């Protein structure tokens, strides 16, 4: 579901793009597989934020890290991560009411 | 030495199913890229930066001389850790552990070459920023690179190689009554003491 | 463990395929659990509890059956297909 | 410091001399094909290498929310009060302490260093 | 003008079945391919394996042109299509599935060394002189 | 009294008048950068 | 003029294409019927500085596709189509790359868990037997 979701948004696939744009997108990793290139990592992470907090496509336990400094986006799927709940912070509010 | 820290330092590659590691550039030979641009493409995105150009230079002079594919693949399988008879099993024999041996979960298709020469040269790619500075070195214990092997997993584990151990169990079995002539009981063949 | 990875292994193994020339294949595809079962002398299936377990030094175990399908081929132009259900 | 690639095999340039006229040449390997050298320099190596650590920044680093973000540092381009200070961090450079800034206002990734 | 403003609209149409099956053909940007030398080609399937399930071998003006080798993208379109839009005299649109995806690069001709050859020079592969001189004497 | 110190080196004459001509200079550079003791 | 020759005419005229990504729903409604001869109108709207390209789904067919355009600079495309009678063609090249995306964002989403739950029918799954085989 995380790779389908990918493909139909604006993250083109590893084959079908030249390496001289690969220097300004960043790269995408699911499971440590470089599926592809994003030009808008900003808006992709805001998009598979709000995806797992609905629990829409992502599931809970999935993890995605944005590397902004190695222009890296790293979406984990598999077993064996550990991790713990936290209250989800906006413009210095707590969601929890 | 006079010519070994002119050219400077060299990278090769560990792959699986290999006695001795081969030259960086030889894997992306064998992988289908021989001309050098198109390998350092998948190395380096920013030609632009000089100092990731300097540190491949060694790597491309040491397979000055492998310069087609084949080559390259018949030198990775000529250290295979079964050589083969003649030359033509050699670039097989390759062509098989580049194809599911060498990073696997890149993919294990025949079209994948493309994908795991990517990854292969990213792989290079953090080699060098590691070397030039520009990556801090990985933390062994950094918990986050870290993976707990809960009960499931560790049973799936055993499962694979009991449930390898049924399936040869059968073919055994079921061989010894094929070759006399008879047809086999399925329910016989099955040795269940093997997963219990 | 249960629910995904026995059956993922299960489906992912390789068909086993024997040539003798009649050619057998043998393809496994779907598997059940039954509950933890204990067996007594006389052979007649239970249901085990937890605590028998541990009072009588069992193991807490369940059975496991897949379901086999096995095709067989004589170069005479017809095929056999029998499927052994919960082997 | 300029790499040259082969114009028929796509294949390095490696630099040549031709006594006939003595002018340096980068000649293709295996290749038989020949290039007028223009740069003059065909190695060289900083062991200092005072790298700026400009160049190397990203902009998009702005976007990170564990950096501290100072408004005493408007941006010289814009004039943006906010700022995202930071170190470089980076080996090879031995004394890692001054502050590199990165303007916090969209589509204005100036960066400087005080 | 019009050029400002203009508009255009036209109809999409999906034959059920075409004769020929449409696939792309990549190529990369440096390799700066130009047709107007293409004179003649030829493409036909690879021979070393020895073929539907194999790469495609192209070549051009035959022998002294460039070779190209096209592979097959490993990666499906499981839950992508590709369409090719084509101009036509009726003025609508025509939509073609993409059967296949090829990525073409060139291939160097020359004396490239053979495996025999590779071998004595993988003696002096650690210590080498003159790396122009080594194809000289081959 | 120049802000920059400089120091030219060029091979023998007499060799001028084997190994190569330009990457023997790699060879010192590398050589005397490190082995050399001042 | 041999059986592996290439028809490069398409080549010689130059003539232009659009390559289009679009998802699997919108041409699954295509190959419902497939043979209709008619899936809808493309829209290209132009203004003084800006272009814009959207694709509009037939009412038949249901029963807003906005495009956006890519840069072609960076890599060179050219289609060509194999005859059935063992006869290359050059269709033509690619001279703009477009992708479709969808108009709505929350109820889309549920489209699409249709679609990962009906690509999981054949997902089998171990199944709990309340009587142990006899
Ligand atoms: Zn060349
Ligand atoms: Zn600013």
């Amino acid at each position: 579901p995380i790779l389908e979701f990918l493909e139909e948004w604006s993250m083109e696939n590893l084959e079908e793009i030249s390496p001289a744009a690969i220097a300004d997108a960043t790269k995408i990793f699911v499971n440590g597989c470089w599926v592809g290139i994003h030009k808008d990592p900003e808006q992709l992470m805001n998009t598979l934020r709000k995806l797992r907090r609905q629990m829409d496509i992502i599931v809970s336990e999935v993890s995605m890290i944005r590397d902004i400094r190695e222009r890296e986006i790293r979406i984990y799927t598999d077993a064996g991560r550990i991790c713990r709940p936290l209250l989800i912070v906006e413009k210095q509010k707590l969601l929890l009411k | 030495g006079a010519k070994k820290s002119a050219i400077g330092q060299r990278i090769v590659a560990t792959l699986p199913y290999i006695k001795q590691e081969v030259p960086i550039i030889i894997v992306f030979r064998a992988l289908g890229f021989v001309s050098d641009r198109d390998i350092l493409e998948h190395i380096i995105y920013d030609f632009e930066d000089p100092e990731m150009m300097e540190m491949v230079k060694p790597s491309l002079d040491e397979a000055f001389v492998i310069q087609e594919q084949n080559v390259a693949l018949n030198f990775i399988g000529s250290r295979g850790a079964k050589p083969g008879v003649t030359k033509e099993k050699r670039i097989k024999y390759a062509k098989e552990v580049l194809q599911k041996e060498m990073l696997p979960h890149v993919g294990v298709s025949d079209f994948c070459e493309t994908k795991k020469a990517y990854f292969l040269g990213y792989m290079v790619h953090r080699l060098l920023l590691a070397a030039l500075g520009r990556r801090e070195l990985d933390d062994r214990d950094h918990y986050g690179n870290k993976r707990l092997d809960l009960a499931g997993p560790l049973l799936a584990f055993l499962f694979r190689g009991m449930f390898k151990n049924l399936l040869k169990e059968v073919r055994i079995y079921a061989q010894k009554f094929i070759d006399r002539g008879k047809d086999f009981n399925l329910e016989l063949a099955i040795k269940t003491r093997i997963i219990s | 463990f249960i629910q995904m990875s026995v059956q993922r292994i299960v489906e992912d193994a390789p068909p086993i395929d024997l040539q003798a020339p009649p050619r057998y294949l043998l393809k496994f595809e779907q598997i059940y659990l039954s509950k933890p079962t204990h067996w007594e002398r006389d052979g007649a299936p239970s249901p085990m509890m937890p605590n028998e377990a541990r009072l009588r030094n069992l193991t807490y175990s369940a059975p496991l059956y897949v379901d086999i399908t096995k095709t067989v081929i004589k170069e005479g132009e017809e095929q056999l297909q029998t499927q052994h259900q919960k082997t | 410091v300029g790499i040259r690639f082969c114009q028929e095999c796509n294949n390095m340039l490696y630099p040549k001399e031709d006594k006939e006229n003595r002018i340096l040449l980068y000649a293709c390997r295996n290749c038989d094909y020949q290039q007028e050298a223009d740069n003059s320099c065909i190695y060289v190596n900083k062991i200092t290498h005072e790298v700026d650590e400009l160049t190397q920044i990203i902009a998009d680093v702005s976007q990170d929310p564990t950096l501290p973000r100072t408004e005493d540092h408007p941006c010289q381009k814009c004039g943006h009060k906010e700022a995202v200070f930071f170190q470089s961090h980076s080996a090879r450079a031995e004394d890692a302490m001054r502050l590199y800034y990165v303007c916090t206002a969209p589509h204005c990734g100036h960066r400087w260093t005080e | 003008g019009p050029s400002s403003q203009n508009v255009t609209e036209y109809v999409v149409r999906v034959p059920k079945n075409t004769t020929k099956k449409y696939n792309i053909m990549a190529f990369n940007a440096a390799d700066k391919v130009n047709f107007a030398t293409w004179n003649q080609a030829r493409l036909e399937r690879d021979l070393s394996n020895k073929p539907e399930d194999q790469p495609w071998l192209l070549r051009v003006n035959g022998k002294s042109g460039r070779k190209f080798k096209g592979i097959k993208k490993g990666g499906v379109t499981e839950n992508t299509s590709y369409y090719i839009f084509t101009q036509c005299p009726d003025g609508a649109f025509e939509a073609f599935p993409v059967h296949n995806w090829y990525n073409f690069t060139p291939l160097a001709r020359h004396r490239t060394l053979t495996a025999e050859e590779a071998e004595e020079e993988w003696e002096r592969r650690n210590k080498v002189l003159n790396h122009f001189s080594i194809m000289q004497q081959r | 009294n120049a802000e920059k110190l400089v120091l030219r080196i060029r091979i023998m004459n007499s060799d001028e008048n084997k190994m190569d001509d330009d990457v023997f200079l790699r060879c010192i550079e590398s050589n005397m950068l490190t082995d050399m003791t001042l | 003029a041999e059986r592996g020759e290439l028809d490069l005419t398409g080549a010689k005229q130059n003539t232009g294409v659009w390559l289009v990504k679009v998802p699997k729903y919108l041409s699954q409604q295509w190959a419902k019927a497939s043979g209709r001869g008619e899936v809808g109108k493309l829209r290209i709207a132009k203004t003084q500085g800006r272009t814009e390209v959207s694709f509009t789904l037939n009412e038949d067919l249901a029963n807003e596709h906005p495009f956006v355009l890519q840069s072609v600079g960076g890599q060179t495309l050219t289609v060509f189509t194999e005859s059935s009678s063992d006869k290359l063609s050059l269709e033509g090249i690619v001279v703009q790359r477009a992708e479709c995306r969808p108009a709505a964002s929350e109820n889309y989403m549920r489209l699409k868990r249709l679609q990962i739950e009906e690509s999981s029918k054949p997902v089998r799954l171990s199944q709990q037997l309340d009587k142990v085989v006899t």
